[PDB]
């Protein structure tokens, strides 16, 4: 199966540099090129350059015109995008994908396998765990748990272990503008339920290594 | 740069019911080979793009024959002959004839269903957060539709503002409703100043707004 | 049409071992600085030069390690295009023997192998009895069996004759027919009928 495996998430200050790596199997690297294409929070999809993996040929977009060199490695099957003079407006999933035709020649197919993305969040922000709090009420009844002030992204919330999903809404996180993120998971079950049963919310967020389970009362 | 302009940017689609989606480019994307240059590519919610078309009309390996592309010159159109739950997500149409590439901003769809107004909740800070010295106060509203909803918050009666931050989940693909979750911060120190929290919620399912409250120190 | 042909355009391409086949890449392009590149992905490529044509390969006195997939890749105005050929070796000798050499009434069965041969798969390696140019009613196949003497094949193929009535046939003809994608040969052997 036609794979592109990308590296981790970043965190970078504004000002500084990034390199993504693409590793490529299950086809002939040299057969396609390799576009990269971003996308902002909450945005469109945007091609950032391109590298023609067999000839070492290259096309920039305006934005990373200037500051950005895609190269290809063959002897690890292996793509690159080094993006120097890192902007908060350069807060992007990355994505690389690899470009081609049929076997033939025959048909155009362009971007028919993709990377999963790279997360690279341009930030001054440090490295912080979160703080778990009881969202709790002053035949259906809500509760959760706040996760707060964690930076990077992403955290995990699971309820019971896995055993209770049905209901769950775990919300998508905001960014706070003390530059820390903020997440919500709430269940609502019915409400004798809410005092005989047990719900507790297990939070985990690795970039800080940080388990955290909270029963909520 | 080819600007490449969809519309609608917004789909409300009833299960079994047809879809089409326009993409206009401000130039042709006939190549001199002959080949037409239009690409189409879905985004489901937290998922990778993935190619969904390829030159106006052909169906990439997997794509059902509900989807069909068409068009030629400037003027293109994707269409759904039915939207499935799995189908919701952000379209994409694309030029590959002249760099650099462009996309339109992409079309959301969605499953239209009946409208559902909104089960409405507020949590108080718990004491652990106020020894931090701050005060979250959280106002849920579950499973409604349309996500278009509105979440106002009073504290003593007065409008906040700049200071409240809320998400939307994404489109339940049983019930097709939505979930809001919106968060008011304030110092422990000004939240030690008033008594009335409140969150006032509108929307299409409701007749009148609805408003959830507790006084901070009961 | 596409920026990148092939000649031949054919996925999979024939040729006799010690034999060569010559395959050329071209790229149309309108932008200079365009270039294309023939690639080994399966075995070793072989021997391509740049001017006549556009990319000439030249496979060799092929041997069966000749055989193979191979593809040209190219890029035009940002996109990248591939074509891929695949290239089959083949052994097929004008060594075919008879056995017996000739018949006697009262032979029971005749037996034809293809020497130093391959491939030897049955859709493509196939045998025949013939008499006057149409195969001979009545004769029953043994079934194929497959032998060695790069390593080739001996495939022998052994018939029980029929009744062969009067007047005997001056002779039937053991025919081995050699099919690929592109290809068919067929080589006859005579067997006297004594």
């Amino acid at each position: 199966q036609v794979q592109l495996v990308q590296s981790g998430a970043e965190v970078k200050k504004p000002g500084a540099s990034v390199k993504v790596s693409c590793k490529a199997s299950g086809y002939t690297f040299t057969s396609y090129g390799i576009n990269w294409v971003r996308q902002a929070p909450g945005q469109g999809l945007e091609w950032m350059g391109w590298i023609s993996v067999y000839s070492g040929n290259t096309n920039y977009a305006q934005k990373v015109q200037g500051r950005v060199t895609m190269t290809a490695d063959t002897s690890t099957s292996t793509a690159y995008m080094d993006l120097r003079s890192l902007r908060s407006d350069d807060t992007a999933v990355y994505y690389c994908a690899r470009e081609g035709s049929s076997s033939s020649g025959d048909y155009y197919y362009g971007m028919d396998v993709w990377g999963q993305g790279t997360t690279v969040t341009v930030s001054s922000a440090s490295t912080k765990g979160p703080s778990v709090f009881p969202l709790a009420p002053c035949s259906t009844a809500a509760l959760g748990c706040l996760v707060k002030d964690y930076f990077p992204e992403p955290v995990t919330v699971s309820w019971n272990s896995g055993a209770l999903t049905s209901g769950v809404h775990t919300f998508p996180a905001v960014l706070q503008s003390s530059g820390l993120y903020s997440l919500s998971s709430v269940v609502t079950v019915p409400s004798s339920n809410f005092g005989t049963q047990t719900y507790t919310c297990n939070v985990d967020h690795k970039p800080s290594n940080t388990k955290v389970d909270k029963t909520v009362e | 740069d080819i600007v490449m302009t969809q519309t609608p940017l917004s789909l409300s689609v009833t299960p079994g019911q047809p879809a089409s989606i326009s993409c206009k480019s401000s130039q042709s994307l006939l190549h001199t080979d002959g080949t037409t240059y239009l690409y189409w590519y879905l985004q489901k919610p937290g998922q990778p793009p993935q190619l969904l078309i390829y030159e106006v009309s052909n169906r990439f390996s997997g794509v059902p024959d509900r989807f069909s592309g068409s068009g030629s010159g400037t003027d293109f159109t994707l269409k759904i002959s039915r939207v499935e739950a799995e189908d919701v997500g952000i379209y994409y149409c694309m030029q590959n004839i002249q760099l650099p590439w462009t996309f339109g901003q992409g079309t959301k769809v969605e499953i239209k269903r009946t409208v559902a107004a909104p089960s409405v909740f507020i949590f108080p800070p718990s004491d652990e957060q106020l020894k931090s010295g701050t005060a979250s106060v959280v106002c849920l509203l579950n499973n409604f539709y349309p996500r278009e909803a509105k979440v106002q918050w009073k504290v003593d009666n007065a409008l906040q503002s700049g200071n409240s931050q809320e998400s939307v989940t994404e489109q339940d693909s049983k019930d097709s409703t939505y979930s809001l979750s919106s968060t008011l911060t304030l110092s422990k120190a000004d939240y030690e100043k008033h008594k009335v929290y409140a969150c006032e919620v509108t929307h299409q399912g409701l007749s009148s707004p609805v408003t959830k409250s507790f006084n901070r120190g009961e | 049409v596409k920026p990148l042909q092939v000649e031949p355009p054919e996925p999979v391409v024939a040729v006799a071992l010690g034999a060569s086949r010559q395959l050329t890449c071209r790229l149309a392009c309108a932008d200079r600085g365009a270039s294309v590149q023939w690639r080994g992905l399966d075995t070793s490529l072989g021997a391509v030069q740049s001017d006549t044509g556009r990319s000439v390969l030249t496979v060799r006195n092929a041997s069966l390690s000749a055989a193979g997939t191979r593809v040209c890749v190219g890029s035009c105005g940002g996109r990248t295009f591939q074509h891929t050929v695949q290239l089959l070796v083949y052994a097929f000798p004008n060594q075919l023997t008879v056995s017996p050499a000739a018949l006697v009434p009262g032979d029971p069965e005749v037996a034809c192998t293809a020497h130093k041969v391959t491939p030897v798969d049955p859709n493509a390696l196939s045998f025949s009895l013939l008499v006057g140019g149409q195969e001979l009613e009545g004769a029953q196949a043994l079934g194929p069996e497959v032998q060695e003497e790069d390593v080739l094949f001996r495939v022998t193929e052994r018939w029980r004759l029929p009744p062969l009535g009067t007047p005997v046939p001056p002779a039937l003809y053991c025919q081995a027919t050699m099919r690929l994608p592109g290809l068919e040969l067929s080589h006859r052997q005579a067997i006297p009928v004594l």
